[PDB]
């Protein structure tokens, strides 16, 4: 078992408490990096490695602009940090104490929510017998989308040169 | 080959679990062992719980991530 | 279920309560909505990989590459209101009232 | 903004919604949300001003918090059926997230004070098209989805919206945010009658549209943007304000005029389905809407209100562009009662 | 949605092929000469808008709106008539195959019926 | 509303993605592949009301494929009847079970 | 065409990087269309035998099937041995 | 519901095929060449019945012609065989680019002992057909009886009776 | 497993360096030198004050083509596909319209940094 999906799922969640409590955008740029490492982390125990590198690699990039857009239009005199604030450090401990709540209910029982119903057990006994054989079916799910998949090239392509055009336009001012 | 060798072994597996647990839950008022948790009779493909449940947390982590862990 | 999808869910349910609770900055709460895109890129693969849908394993890619258009237009409105305003903050859009 | 980008977005919007209306998966529904949000953005920007830029801001932070919303909907969706096609949800809490999801981007209440701000942050030309084409989306992944509705949240949500609309109109005294308080309003009755007949939600849909393209064509025509300014239109065209004063009296509901076809149908098809309190108290709370309807008639057409000195050079000049179909808009608006049963061929 | 999803729906068809056997709308249809009635009234509204004379101006223009009009009226008459058609069709069939859940009643006449009598005064 | 195209055109632009029945590259098989196929044949051309109705079996059996909630509701109640007998010193695992076998090839 | 020359001569005195970037990019859309060997690259992928093959139930009316590998009846890659 | 049937230890005992997979991979291609039939029927049952339950005694031969081969190279072969997967081990890969003249060796000596003709490039992946005295399963599937579909429109098409029935609306 | 042993032997060898470099030497620590630098004199200002972005719309531009070359990346792959045709028709569809945005954005005076 050794629980590593689980610690992994945990962590991911106390980043999120972290960039929600919201300190500073530095702060949390840098606790979104670590939802994003931990992450890539869950998804490559549960096989994706692709998926996971990639989703590590477009957070990379994405918060790297977050950093020079806070430098220059988001910055103060003394950025909060988590214990600089009664606020942001009451949302901290809020989040870190439900997660416990949650974590410790479900490790002693088979939590319910009132939204969903959840079983304390093994994520490896969650898992599939079945094998393949000299390829990722992950690998070739992804590449179906040249193959398969026309439809979503040609939309994906149309947005993303109109969000060329979208992002010159709004910033043009005049 | 390896198919054969893997229906039996998975087979094999299967009829231990279901020893031990005729010995386990023999005090249990209402259980049946073997029962399915299925409407049918068609032959479902065990999950690794199934399988690696009633065995050491080696063997159970390395058919579980054994593959994974491998560089 | 299994607890790592309870957890998931929990870390998209704290990016959404984030975002809804602004403080100052745009920027922090920008930061909140890529969170709750992550989230659901991870939930996403998740139940794809563990099922083996294997022509669904595309989905998470092209829902990272709308939240990177969604992020754009975010970043570019936050660039405009700090132009007018000399700051990014949430106080400044209130010459529109309900 | 050049008139090729201008027209390339315009068709991106309409593509974006196209998408929506004719795909069968989830995730193409939720691309062509996306799809038309980024297009949507630089038209309400298009007249850059600090008013432009908030509206498109407070506009672009509910739909990107609606559809994220939405497709976590459509995950937990995924999660208990593993089924990507538009039908029947099978999981309530992903039907109640869908359900809050399309209310944000529709404006029902108590997701409705974006609508009037943005609207009021926005020119005539982007606010009709908000309006129009944005309630347009939407309410079709609705009809979709209607037989997983849940009929009391969608009804409560239809009320709220109702009473809202009626009431912020008879605050409101700007021409823009009437018409989003009074868009407020149809969509909740629009909604109310869904979870019953989609045909009749289509019905209103169309009326709707019909009676909101003549108003704001209208006001686009006159250049009048709050009632003083609306109170000046009777010394240069007096025509345009007699056909504003119908089109008012038809939005407000009162036979035997186009407005009256939609609350009758919903009226009478909710009542088959033993609603009664429903109907009843939704008929007598859009009296409000057609006090604030009947407030901006007496200022701009059965009065007449002071003018100034200039008008008399407005007189010697003429109005150059044509609006495109306003007289059709103006008879589809108030003339069409004889010709309700076409429902039928609308089903 | 009651008929959307109809068994043998074409999708986006304004008029299937079944509806051939149908009596067409006679030209002199009055719900015919209210469409063009309301083209008429366009036309004059175009005219009072632009600020030509309403009743003479644009006779050209006057008859488009008429003619456009009418043209429309025709074939969204024949499709509402074919969907009432098809509507009658599907609930007499039902009755058809549903005797026990639409059964005849034995007629009883004023006679046999005791009615209580609530007098007026 | 639905203004179904890719019907009347006769198109695939999702309808291969929608379902894991389908097409799959290589023939990959979906984990509930029979499952999903038995409710589809099974709901196929009776409309969603009698397909809720009476395909609930075979999309019981497909939800209990995809979320295996009744099977590991049975291995926890296993595994703490078998923890609970340990604790007492009622029951002894097997050598095969605490791993001094040697599995087939 | 003297216009043609003249713009192509002064973008190749200005903008040789821009000219290089649009040939290299046109030869790539247009020369597979034009190559025999995109039949030969699609036959190579589709001989790659990724998963079983699964054998058919012989019916006695299948003179195309062979009933051993090494039978002459069968797809062939000797046409791929000599390439 | 019901009770699954699962075979007994008993008649899931078999004598195993101790090879490594460094020895499989060498004797592969002669492998495949000259116990084709008996795992081609094995995989037609295993594809027809999806049970791993019905096609255990197709197993079992399977298991039996391995042995017969293995013995049979054992008797003849021996050295140039052990040479051969001997070469294959030490790749990382198990790459037959490797060891072409050990393989060359081994394929002379079987040639010449025993007759085998090593099949060529795309031969072992054709798709062959098997001659089995088995029945078809009728129901591999345990599929349930359909439900019965709605009945089809029938009749044609009069015009609707007294019009739409709207109200005050005769048409 | 490895991987994960691997990052804590890294993250421990770092760590350790850093604490034997705040350990080991002799320190004397006072208020004028532990000062910010700024070449002998004394800042006028503040670091944190916001600091004009000159390439703020290559930033947006960057997003978008990173995620661009995502979805080029599983390109190897797509290669063993029977359709070769139509991978090869997407690909250089994406690749063309990505050009495309280049294009527009240079010609449009994108890649210029404000002044
Ligand atoms: C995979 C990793 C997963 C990690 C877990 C999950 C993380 C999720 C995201 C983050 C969520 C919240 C984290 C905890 C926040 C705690 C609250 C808080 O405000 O703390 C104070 C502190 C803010 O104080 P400051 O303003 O920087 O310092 C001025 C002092 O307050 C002025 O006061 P002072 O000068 O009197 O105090 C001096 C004292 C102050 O010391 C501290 O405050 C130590 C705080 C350690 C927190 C560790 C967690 O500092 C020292 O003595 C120097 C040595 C200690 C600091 C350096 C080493 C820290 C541990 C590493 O918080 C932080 O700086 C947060 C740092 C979080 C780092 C997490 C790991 C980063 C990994 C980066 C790479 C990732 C790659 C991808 C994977
Ligand atoms: C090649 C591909 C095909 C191209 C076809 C030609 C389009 C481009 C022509 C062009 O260069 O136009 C320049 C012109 C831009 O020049 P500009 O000087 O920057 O614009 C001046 C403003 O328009 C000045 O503002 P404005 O006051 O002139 O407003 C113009 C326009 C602005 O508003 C719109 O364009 C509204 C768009 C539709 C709104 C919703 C309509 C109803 C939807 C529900 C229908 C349910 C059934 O609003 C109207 O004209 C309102 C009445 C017309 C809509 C009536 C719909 C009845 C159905 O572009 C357009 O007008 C865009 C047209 C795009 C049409 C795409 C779909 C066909
Ligand atoms: C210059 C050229 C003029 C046109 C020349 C065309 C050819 C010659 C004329 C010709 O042959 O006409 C035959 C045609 C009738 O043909 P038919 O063969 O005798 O009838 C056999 C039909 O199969 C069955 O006939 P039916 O007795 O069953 O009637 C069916 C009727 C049953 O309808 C009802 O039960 C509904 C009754 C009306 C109430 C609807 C709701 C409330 C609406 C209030 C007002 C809303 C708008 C404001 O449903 C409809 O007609 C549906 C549309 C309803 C309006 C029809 C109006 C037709 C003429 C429109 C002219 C303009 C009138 C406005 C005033 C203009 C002032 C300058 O008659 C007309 O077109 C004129 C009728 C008289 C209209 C007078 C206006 C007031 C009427 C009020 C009571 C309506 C009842
Ligand atoms: C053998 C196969 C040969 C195939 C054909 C040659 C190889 C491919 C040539 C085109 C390559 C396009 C991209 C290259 C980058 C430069 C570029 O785009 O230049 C455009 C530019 C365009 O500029 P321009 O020449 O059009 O400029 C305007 C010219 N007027 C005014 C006259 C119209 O071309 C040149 O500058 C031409 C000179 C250089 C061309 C290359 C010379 C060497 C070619 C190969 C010769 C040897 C082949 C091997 C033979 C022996 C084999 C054993
Ligand atoms: C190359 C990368 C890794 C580098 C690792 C370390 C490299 C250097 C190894 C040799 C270091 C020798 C000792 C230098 C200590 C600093 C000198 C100093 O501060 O002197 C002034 C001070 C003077 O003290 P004082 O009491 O006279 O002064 C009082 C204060 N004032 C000046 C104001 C009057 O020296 C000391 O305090 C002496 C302390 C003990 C010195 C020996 C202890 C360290 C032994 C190191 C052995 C190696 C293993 C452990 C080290 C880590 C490496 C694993
Ligand atoms: C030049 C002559 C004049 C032309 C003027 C044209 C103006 C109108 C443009 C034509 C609009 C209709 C398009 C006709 C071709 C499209 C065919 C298709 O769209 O028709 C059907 C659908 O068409 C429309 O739905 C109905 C068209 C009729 C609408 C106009 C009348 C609305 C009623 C208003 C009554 C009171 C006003 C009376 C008119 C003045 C297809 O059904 P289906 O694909 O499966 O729908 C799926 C979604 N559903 C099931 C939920 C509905
Ligand atoms: C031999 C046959 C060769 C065929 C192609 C011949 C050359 C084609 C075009 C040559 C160059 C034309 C571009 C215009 C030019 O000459 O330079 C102007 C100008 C340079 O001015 P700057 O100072 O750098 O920018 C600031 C301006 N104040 O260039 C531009 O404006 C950019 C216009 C081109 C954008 C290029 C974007 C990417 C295009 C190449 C990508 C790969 C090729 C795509 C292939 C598709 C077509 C097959
Ligand atoms: C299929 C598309 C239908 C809509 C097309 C609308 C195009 C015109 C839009 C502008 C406003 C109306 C026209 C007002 C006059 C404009 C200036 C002028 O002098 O126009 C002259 C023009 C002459 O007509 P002409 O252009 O030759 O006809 C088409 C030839 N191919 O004069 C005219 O064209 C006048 C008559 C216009 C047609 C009548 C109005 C629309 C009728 C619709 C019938 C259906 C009813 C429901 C409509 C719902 C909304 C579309
Ligand atoms: C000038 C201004 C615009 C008005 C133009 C009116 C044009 C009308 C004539 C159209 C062409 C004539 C035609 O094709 O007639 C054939 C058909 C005759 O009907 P049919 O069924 O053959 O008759 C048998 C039983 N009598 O004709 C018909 O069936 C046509 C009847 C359908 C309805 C037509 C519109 C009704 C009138 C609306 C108002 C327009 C007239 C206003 C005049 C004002 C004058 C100041």
């Amino acid at each position: 078992t050794m629980y590593i999906a689980f610690i992994l799922s945990t962590i991911f969640v106390i980043g999120f408490v972290g960039f929600s409590s919201k300190p500073s955008p530095i702060y949390g740029g840098l606790g979104l990096i670590v939802s994003g490492g931990v992450g890539c982390g869950i998804v490559l125990n549960f096989g994706g490695s692709f998926l996971g590198l990639m989703v590590f690699l477009i957070y990379l990039g994405g918060m790297l602009v977050v950093f020079g857009y806070t430098t220059a239009m988001a910055t103060e005199m003394y950025p909060e940090v988590w214990v600089s604030n009664k606020t942001v450090f009451g949302a901290f401990v809020s989040g870190l104490m439900m997660e416990f709540c949650m974590v410790y209910y479900a490790l002693k029982e088979e939590e319910v929510e009132i939204i969903f119903k959840f079983n304390g057990l093994g994520d490896w006994v969650i898992y599939d017998t079945g094998d393949s054989g000299f390829f990722s079916e992950e690998a070739m799910g992804i590449a179906a989308l040249y193959s398969y998949g026309t439809w979503l090239v040609i939309v994906t392509g149309w947005s993303l040169l109109i969000g060329v055009v979208v992002i010159m336009e709004i910033t043009r001012g005049n | 080959l390896f198919q054969a060798e893997k229906d039996r072994r998975v087979l094999q597996m299967l009829r231990e679990n279901l020893e031990e647990e005729a010995i386990i839950m023999k005090d249990v008022p209402d259980w049946k062992v073997g029962e399915s948790v299925f409407h049918t009779t068609r032959w479902v493909t065990p999950m690794m719980g199934e399988l690696y449940g009633l065995r050491t947390n080696e063997e159970i982590l390395s058919a579980t991530y054994g593959f994974i862990w491998y560089t | 279920m299994p607890l790592v999808y309870m957890n998931i869910i929990m870390a998209f349910a704290i990016a959404l309560a984030g975002l809804l609770m602004y403080r100052s900055h745009l920027m922090s709460s920008l930061l909140c909505l890529e969170g709750m895109m992550l989230s659901l890129f991870i939930m996403s693969t998740l139940i794809i990989l563990n099922t083996h849908f294997t022509l669904a394993n595309m989905m998470p890619i092209i829902l990272l590459v709308f939240a990177a258009c969604e992020a754009a237009l975010g970043l570019s409105l936050l660039v405009m209101v700090s132009n007018t305003y000399g700051t990014d903050y949430v106080q400044n859009l209130n010459l529109l009232q309900c | 903004m050049n008139p090729i980008i201008y027209t390339t977005l315009i068709m991106t919007v309409m593509s974006g919604t196209m998408l929506v209306m004719i795909s069968s998966h989830w995730l193409l529904i939720w691309i062509g949300f996306e799809m038309n949000l980024l297009a949507m953005i630089p038209v309400l920007m298009k007249n850059f001003n600090p008013r432009a830029t908030e509206a498109a801001t407070k506009y672009f932070l509910t739909q990107a918090t609606a559809s994220m919303m939405l497709m976590m909907a459509i995950i937990i969706n995924l999660l208990y059926s593993g089924q990507w096609t538009i039908t029947k949800m099978f999981n309530p809490v992903a039907m109640t997230m869908m359900t809050m999801a399309l209310a944000m981007k529709l404006g029902l209440s108590p997701f409705h004070f974006w609508v009037p701000e943005v609207t009021q942050g926005i020119s005539l030309q982007a606010g009709l098209l908000l309006l129009t084409w944005q309630k347009l989306a939407p309410l079709s992944v609705l009809c979709q989805i209607s037989q997983s509705i849940n009929p009391n949240l969608m009804l409560t949500m239809a009320m709220l919206s109702i009473l809202i609309g009626g009431w912020g109109g008879l605050n409101q005294t700007q021409l823009r945010k009437i018409m989003a308080y009074s868009s407020i309003a149809h969509m909740g009755w629009m909604t109310a009658v869904l979870p019953y007949n989609t045909t009749m939600t289509i019905l209103n849909l169309l009326i709707y549209i019909t009676m909101t393209l003549a108003m704001f064509m209208l006001l686009i025509h006159s250049s009048a943007t709050t009632t003083l300014s609306l109170s000046h239109t009777w010394n240069k065209m007096p025509v345009i304000t007699s056909l504003m004063m119908v089109t008012l009296l038809s939005m407000g509901g009162l036979p035997p005029l186009s407005g009256f076809m939609p609350k009758w149908m919903i009226i009478q098809e909710m009542t088959k389905n033993e609603s009664i309190i429903m109907p009843t108290l939704m008929a007598m709370t859009a009296l409000l809407n057609l006090y604030f309807y009947m407030r901006l008639a007496y200022s701009s057409s059965l009065t007449m209100f002071p003018s100034t000195n200039n008008m008399k050079m407005k007189w010697q000049f003429e109005h150059t562009k044509q609006m495109k179909l306003l007289p059709t808009m103006i008879v589809l608006s108030t003339l069409v009662l004889p010709m309700t049963p076409a429902l039928s061929s609308l089903n | 949605t009651m008929m959307s999803g109809r068994p043998g729906r074409v999708p986006l068809q304004f008029l299937p092929n079944e509806a051939r056997s149908l009596p067409p709308p006679k030209l002199t249809d009055p719900r015919l000469v209210y469409m063009g009635f309301l083209g008429y009234c366009s036309g004059l509204i175009d005219n009072a808008i632009r600020r030509r004379p309403v009743v003479s101006a644009g006779l050209h223009r006057q008859l488009l709106y008429v003619t456009s009009f009418v043209f429309f009226g025709y074939y969204l008459l024949k499709r509402q008539d074919y969907m009432y058609a098809l509507r009658d069709h599907d609930m007499f069939a039902y009755v058809k195959s549903h005797p026990e859940d639409f059964p005849e009643k034995d007629k009883k006449t004023y006679g046999e019926i005791l009615e209580e009598f609530h007098p007026v005064r | 509303p639905f203004f179904d195209v890719q019907k009347r055109l006769g198109l695939d632009l999702d309808r291969w993605m929608t379902i894991q029945s389908a097409e799959q590259p290589h023939k990959i098989p979906g984990r509930c592949h029979a499952f999903e196929k038995e409710w589809i044949e099974c709901a196929h051309g009776i409309g969603g009301i009698r397909a809720e109705k009476e395909c609930k079996i075979e999309f019981d059996d497909f939800v209990e494929c995809l979320l295996r909630q009744k099977t590991m509701k049975r291995l926890s109640a296993i595994k703490r009847q078998r923890d609970k007998l340990i604790k007492e010193g009622k029951y002894t695992p097997p050598p095969h079970h605490l791993g001094k076998e040697d599995p087939r090839p | 065409a003297g216009r043609i020359a003249s713009f192509l001569k002064n973008a190749w005195a200005k903008e040789p990087v821009l000219v290089a970037s649009f040939a290299i990019g046109g030869l790539a859309i247009i020369l597979p269309s034009l190559s025999p060997y995109t039949n030969y690259a699609i036959r190579i992928n589709r001989a790659t035998p990724y998963n079983y093959p699964v054998p058919l139930r012989d019916d006695g009316n299948m003179p195309d099937v062979p009933s051993h590998p090494q039978d002459p009846q069968g797809p062939s890659l000797e046409w791929l041995k000599n390439l | 519901p019901g009770i699954v049937e699962l075979p007994t230890l008993e008649d899931l005992k078999v004598q195993e095929v101790k090879v490594s997979s460094s020895v499989l991979k060498a004797a592969a291609h002669h492998y495949g060449a000259q116990c084709d039939k008996p795992n081609k029927e094995f995989m037609l049952c295993r594809w027809e019945e999806k049970d791993p339950r019905r096609c255990l005694e197709e197993g079992k031969l399977v298991n039996q012609c391995a042995l017969d081969f293995f013995r049979q190279i054992k008797r003849h072969c021996a050295e140039p065989f052990t040479e051969y997967w001997t070469c294959i081990d030490y790749s990382g890969l198990q790459l037959f680019r490797h060891c072409r003249k050990q393989q060359a060796k081994f394929d002379e000596c079987v040639l010449d002992k025993l007759g085998w003709v090593r099949p060529d490039l795309g031969e072992l992946s054709k798709v062959t057909k098997v001659k089995t005295d088995r029945p078809l399963p009728e129901n591999p599937y345990h599929s349930r009886a359909r439900p019965e579909p709605n009945p089809e429109a029938e009749g044609d098409l009069k015009p609707a009776k007294h019009g739409s029935r709207l109200f005050f609306w005769t048409m | 497993m490895n991987i994960m042993l691997t990052l804590l032997t890294n993250v421990t060898l770092a760590s350790l360096l850093v604490l034997i470099a705040f350990w080991l030497p002799q320190l004397n620590a006072y208020s004028e030198k532990t000062s910010p630098y700024e070449c002998g004199f004394d800042p006028m200002g503040s670091a944190r004050l916001p600091f004009s972005m000159k390439f703020f719309l290559v930033a947006i531009t960057f997003l978008l083509f990173d995620l661009e070359i995502a979805l080029l990346l599983p390109l190897p792959w797509a290669s063993q596909t029977n359709n070769l045709k139509t991978m090869l028709t997407m690909a250089l569809f994406l690749l063309i319209l990505l050009a495309a945005s280049l294009a527009y954005e240079w010609t449009q005076k994108g890649l210029e940094w404000a002044e």
